[PDB]
Order: structure tokens, then sequence, then C-alpha cells
């Protein structure tokens, strides 16, 4: 469920978002998912610590 | 960016790092019958690198 | 989208909630084109927000 999250962008495909939006911004929505996906895979880490 | 000059004439990266000068050069570069030693193309068969 | 977005005959064009590079690029189903004229002192109201 984790891959349907938008983490506030427009979309939760990062295909959509490159063929999509601007890249000068759509680096940093790109780095926006990037980073929330890693929380979300650093919680499911300690969860299973 | 996005535009005319932006597309086919000149690009800028994303990893740019520098400054942009502009200043108004009308009392000079401009002619009463128009200048026309300064061109600009409109016409290309892809992208122009930067 | 080349008569918009590669040439400018127009004084200015400004894309908001989409990527004015890959115009030609996205698909969509229809366009609800509105034409009005505005004087140039509220022009700038044409924006969300």
């Amino acid at each position: 469920k984790q891959l349907s999250s938008k983490f506030g962008a427009i979309s939760s495909v990062l295909n959509d978002i490159f063929s999509r939006l601007d890249p000068p911004e759509a680096e940093v929505q790109i780095d926006r998912l990037i980073t929330g996906r890693l929380q979300s895979l650093q919680t499911y880490v300690t969860q299973q610590l | 960016q996005t535009g005319n000059i932006a597309d086919y004439n000149y690009k800028l990266p994303d990893d740019f790092t520098g400054c942009v000068i502009a200043w108004n050069s009308n009392k000079l570069d401009s002619k009463v019958s128009g200048n026309y030693n300064y061109l600009y193309r409109l016409f290309r068969k892809s992208n122009l690198k930067p | 989208y080349s008569v918009l977005y590669n040439l400018a005959p127009f004084f200015t064009f400004k894309c908001y909630g989409v990527s004015p590079t890959k115009l030609n690029d996205l698909c969509f189903t229809n366009v609800y084109a509105d034409s009005f004229v505005i004087r140039g002192d509220e022009v700038r109201q044409i924006a969300p927000g």
C-alpha cells in the first residue's frame, strides 16, 4: 500500500511524474518521493528489527 | 526554461552556476529604420544542446 | 503545440498545472478553451489561488 501513496505529489508513479512535469522541479518532486519511500522503508526496517 | 530561445537557440542545464546580466540597449543598439543586424532562429530539426 | 511551445508569436505563454515542454507529448481527452479580453492591469489574475 505504500506504493499507492502520493506523498503530497500529483501522482503515485514516478514515470508519470517524469513524463508529465517539468524536469527542473520534477527532480525535486522525485527527490520528495524518494525520501518519503525511504522513510517508509526505514520504518519497516525498524519494525522488522 | 521554456521558450523560443530556451529550446532552439540557447539552453541552460539544471546544474548551471553563474550570473545573468541584462541592460537596456534601446538608446544605442536600436535604429530608426530597424536593426536587422541581430537575427534569431525559429526552426530546427531537434532541440539544441546547451 | 509548436505554435504555442516551440514558437511564440504571442506575448506570454505560461503553464501552471502541466509541463509546457511536453505539451505535444501529453495526451488528453478534450480541452475547454475560454477566450476573453483582459486589460494589462488584470492579466496577472489568471492563476490559481
